């Protein structure tokens, strides 16, 4: 079973951002929807979930009064909205449904969270979104060539290789965060010398927070 | 509330790790404990302390009740390196771990080593990147020094490494250079000096601008 | 009405019976319905006369209560329709006076398979029957 969650977010403090959570095939038998976070170097911390049969919910004191957890049975779409965004509010937001429960206690139920959602990442600044510039780096029996990402926020940016026809020695590193405040990360594939100048590479660089999309052709240098 | 202690552990491959949650309070045995790999969600292990969720290795293998727990992995294979967390179910608030990052050694590997010099099109912008890559290395230790016409450079570098490689437990490591396009056209040779256990001497990859 | 569901489940020692609350191995005279502590209770209660009724917590003095049977005043007062089940707290099926109307039909409910889970295989056909001088049309389930 596979969890299907809206992509990436950018959202001003005191926003409200509402996260998705759709199932790959139909809808599957599950008692209930919870949505769990992680911020970007820390780690896992239960927000709330909802027990759809009997309409109850329950939530972490944290977001009291902010959250609504909801699921919708016909669908199989669950959603988080989180209201009164602020900036400790930033993480990776996980949709989790689980199948069997452990215990009940009024009127909610409880057990392990089996199937869980790709993970949404949710950045809350007053910064402005901007979108990246990507430059290639050339290659000079194997050769390393990759595609340079600069100066965009937030996080994240996704970046496949020939429309993902391309993905073993790939290596797309953890962005650095630039005294400009700006974020830049190189992704580099090494690839047969041989290759060089007859095979094509593009990579192909997706920034959801700016809807930009970028192929970039890296080809040896003149 | 549960403790993850240590918060990691470096462990060679068919050896068998043993990992350790404590709740501050007894959460029966309504304990679970989960894997989240480089980049991807955290997916379930156990449940009720000791049942193997459904496909997943018998060498994946918890124990305990009340308040210790221990996850076992017998057998250690490069895949599993990755976060671990326990979670427990017994009351509300749900919580888990702070998690045991498992490092999974290999052999002494070299980085191998590529130097990219700025692109025109960056350049002409007023901004170059000089990119120094050291890939597929073990261990994480690496030193990278910058020389621009022999001087050493400092603080105009910054460093990004990846997780480890789920399949040859090596990591890579990108170092850019970041200078003024007027910097970059003072200067000649860029040159990246790499210093790693499994190199007898340091590695140098260098360029000379316009080549 | 749905949080009158006293909703105490502790799956304990057999395992994977509280699913049957949500969706989907195989004799002695049941003792008369009193008033049963909700406590003890996991999932609605059915009684039948003979046709299925939900009863919800109340206090004992029959005043409806609303808090899924979690207070030491939630009770089901079930003396008075023929018999009544339910499920307790660790996933035994519980009988007073199961709801058969025939030694091999049993009254149809939402939540027959999880209380009488060797009837799975029953057919549900339309039926009427004669109980004490009152015809009644009800749903039964029949091997
Ligand atoms: C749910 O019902 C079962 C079955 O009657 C109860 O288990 C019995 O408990 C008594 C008291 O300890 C024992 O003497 C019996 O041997 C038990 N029977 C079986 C089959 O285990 C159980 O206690 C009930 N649970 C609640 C919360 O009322
Ligand atoms: C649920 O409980 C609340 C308070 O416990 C009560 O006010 C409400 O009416 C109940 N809802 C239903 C549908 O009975
Ligand atoms: C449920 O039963 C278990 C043993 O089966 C016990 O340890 C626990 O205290 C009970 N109550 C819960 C989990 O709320
Ligand atoms: C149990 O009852 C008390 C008062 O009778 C009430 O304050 C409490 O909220 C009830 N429990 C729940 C879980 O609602």
């Amino acid at each position: 079973q596979l969890l299907e969650q809206s992509g990436a977010e950018v959202k001003k403090p005191g926003s409200s951002v509402k996260v998705s959570c759709e199932t790959s095939g139909g809808t599957f038998d599950n008692y209930a929807l919870n949505w769990v976070r992680q911020a970007p170097g820390q780690g896992l911390e239960w927000i709330g979930g909802v027990v759809p049969l009997f309409g109850t919910t329950r939530n972490a004191q944290k977001f009291q009064g902010r959250v609504t957890i909801s699921d919708d049975k016909s669908t199989g779409t669950g959603h988080m909205e989180l209201r009164s965004l602020r900036s400790e509010d930033t993480a990776v937001y996980y949709c989790v449904r689980s199948v069997t429960p452990r215990y009940c206690g009024g009127g909610f139920c409880y057990g392990e969270f089996d199937y869980w959602g790709q993970g949404t990442l949710v950045t809350v600044s007053s910064a402005s979104t901007k979108g990246p510039s990507v430059f290639p780096l050339a290659p000079s029996g194997t050769a390393a060539l990759g595609c340079l990402v600069k100066d965009y926020f937030p996080e994240p940016v996704t970046v496949s290789w020939n429309s993902g026809a391309l993905t073993s020695g790939v290596h797309t590193f953890p962005a650095v965060l630039q005294s400009s405040g700006l974020y830049s990360l190189s992704s580099v594939v090494t690839v047969p010398s041989s290759s060089l100048g007859t095979q094509t590479y593009i990579c192909n660089v997706n920034h959801k927070p700016s809807n930009t999309k970028v192929d970039k052709k890296v080809e040896p240098k003149s | 509330e549960l403790t993850q202690s240590p918060a990691t552990l470096s462990v060679s491959p068919g050896e068998r790790a043993t990992l350790s949650c404590r709740a501050s309070q007894s959460v029966s045995s309504n304990l679970a404990w989960y894997q989240q790999k480089p980049g991807q969600a955290p997916r379930l292990l156990i449940y009720g302390a000791s049942t193997r969720a459904t496909g997943i290795p018998a060498r994946f293998s918890g124990s305990g009740s009340g308040t210790e727990f221990t996850l076992t992995v017998s057998r250690l294979e490069p895949e599993d390196s990755a976060v671990y967390f326990c979670q427990q179910y017994y009351r509300s608030p749900l919580t888990f771990g702070g998690g045991t990052k498992v490092e999974i050694k290999r052999t002494v590997a070299a980085p191998s080593v590529f130097i990219f010099p700025p692109s025109d099109e960056q350049l002409k912008s007023g901004t170059a990147s000089v990119v120094c890559l050291l890939n597929n290395f073990y261990p994480r230790e690496a030193k990278v020094q910058w020389k621009v016409d022999n001087a050493l450079q400092s603080g105009n570098s910054q460093e990004s490494v990846t997780e480890q490689d789920s399949k040859d437990s090596t990591y890579s490591l990108s170092s850019t250079l970041t200078l003024s396009k007027a910097d970059y056209e003072k200067h000649k040779v860029y040159a990246c000096e790499v210093t790693h256990q499994g190199l007898s001497s340091p590695v140098t990859k260098s360029f000379n601008r316009g080549e | 009405h749905i949080n009158s569901t006293a909703l105490n489940c502790n799956e304990s020692l057999n395992t994977g019976w509280l699913a049957g609350l949500f969706y989907q191995g195989c004799p002695h005279y049941p003792r008369p319905c009193g008033i049963v502590p909700a406590k003890s209770v996991c999932g609605p209660v059915y009684c039948f006369t003979p046709s299925p009724v939900v009863v919800g917590t109340t206090d004992r003095s029959g005043a409806p209560t609303y808090s899924w049977g979690a207070n030491d005043t939630d009770v089901f007062v079930l003396n008075n329709w023929f018999g009544c089940t339910w499920m307790n707290s660790t996933g035994f099926t519980k009988v007073c006076g199961g709801p058969w109307i025939t030694p091999r039909c049993m009254v149809d409910y939402p939540y027959r398979l999880w209380h009488y889970p060797c009837t799975i295989n029953y057919t549900i056909f339309k039926v009427r029957m004669y109980v004490g001088g009152v015809e009644h049309r009800l749903e039964a389930a029949c091997n």
